[PDB]
């Protein structure tokens, strides 16, 4: 996240870090005690067995006792199209169920088909790069963003920080967009590089997949 | 440091040498980072600059991962997925410009 602020510790207890042996590579959202939701492009080319799912984290540089760590048993997709970046959503089933506490909680999703209009105020978040030429965040970052319909397409939810070079960056893929307390987006792609100040960030539109999501997690 | 095999094909033509590019394994990398590395060898080894690629009919590379997966990257696109991956999982990179 470029141009954001530190989240308060465990303010977003549904927030998930997906990690390889080399550490954090994508975000995700806890959507049931045994399921997380991310971007399909995050795991398209990785070995499912190499992924560690880290819940309850705040500072990735610390050994936090709040954390619960799971493996991935299998993934579920729904028509991911890498060429057109359509349906960029994946559900990862965990090898167990998280224990719900102050620091690890299930997110709430919108109703199927709900669309956000131009100007709705949302919050993006993640541990991605702090700037175009910087390293990944240690502390979870958040950023006030606004939904825009210009320079977007109907297949995405797009967000912008007007007048500022601020936005998601590498390592933020798969992270949630929170609007009105509900997860409306999954970070999918940027245009013109990170934090261009010219083009909005594109999120996978979660509300279009709610029926599907519910069938997997039941 | 990791040395990744790569080949360059320009207008269908490929060469018989073996070449490797130096990639950092100190942290996870992005496709923006990999684009810069690919463009670096296109410039040094073929005289194809960043602006030359804007006028090419096609400019892409394919990352082959050791698990048999692959990702095709269009070098003429300024759209990036903001994910990270390990350079150690890269088997080879096939660079193709026309
Ligand atoms: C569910 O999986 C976790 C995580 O397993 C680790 O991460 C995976 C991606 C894979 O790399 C595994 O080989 C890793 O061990 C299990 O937690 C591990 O459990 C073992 C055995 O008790 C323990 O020695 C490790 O230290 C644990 N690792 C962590 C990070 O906690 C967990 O046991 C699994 N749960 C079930 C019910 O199978
Ligand atoms: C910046 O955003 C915060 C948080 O936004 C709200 O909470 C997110 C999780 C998401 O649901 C968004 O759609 C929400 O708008 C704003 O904090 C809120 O501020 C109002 C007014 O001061 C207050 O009544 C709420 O309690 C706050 N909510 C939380 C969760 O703290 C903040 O106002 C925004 N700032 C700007 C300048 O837009």
């Amino acid at each position: 996240i470029v141009g954001g602020r530190r989240a308060r510790p465990h303010a977003w207890p549904f927030m998930v870090s997906l990690q390889l042996r080399g550490g954090h590579f994508c975000g995700a959202t806890l959507i049931a005690p045994n399921f997380v939701m991310s971007a399909a492009h995050c795991v398209a080319n990785v070995n499912v067995r190499a992924v560690r799912v880290v819940l309850g984290a705040h500072n990735l540089s610390r050994r936090e006792p709040t954390r619960q760590v799971f493996a991935v048993q299998r993934i579920f997709e729904n028509g991911y199209d890498p060429v057109n970046l359509l349906n960029d959503i994946v559900i990862l089933q965990l090898n167990g169920s998280a224990t719900i506490n102050a620091n690890v909680q299930v997110a709430q999703l919108p109703a199927q088909g709900r669309r956000l209009g131009n100007g709705v105020q949302c919050l993006a978040m993640g541990w991605g790069l702090l700037g175009r030429n910087r390293g990944i965040a240690s502390v979870l970052q958040e950023l006030n963003v606004t939904v825009v319909t210009s320079l977007c397409r109907r297949s995405n939810v797009c967000t912008l920080v007007r007048g500022r070079q601020a936005g998601v960056c590498f390592g933020d893929s798969g992270s949630p967009l929170v609007c009105n307390g509900l997860i409306h987006g999954i970070a999918s792609f940027v245009r013109g590089g990170c934090a261009s100040g010219l083009y909005p960030d594109a999120f996978a539109p979660v509300a279009q997949f709610v029926n599907w999501i519910d069938s997997i997690i039941q | 440091t990791r040395y990744v095999p790569y080949t360059i094909a320009v207008n269908g033509t490929s060469t018989p040498i073996l070449s490797k590019l130096k990639i950092s394994n100190k942290q996870l990398i992005s496709y923006k980072y990999l684009n810069d590395k690919v463009k670096s060898v296109l410039k040094s080894e073929r005289g194809i600059s960043d602006l030359d690629l804007k006028f090419a009919k096609q400019a892409k590379y394919t990352v082959y991962f050791k698990n048999g997966k692959k990702q095709v990257v269009n070098l003429k696109s300024d759209i990036f997925t903001p994910n990270l991956f390990s350079a150690k999982d890269i088997k080879k990179i096939d660079i193709d410009v026309k």
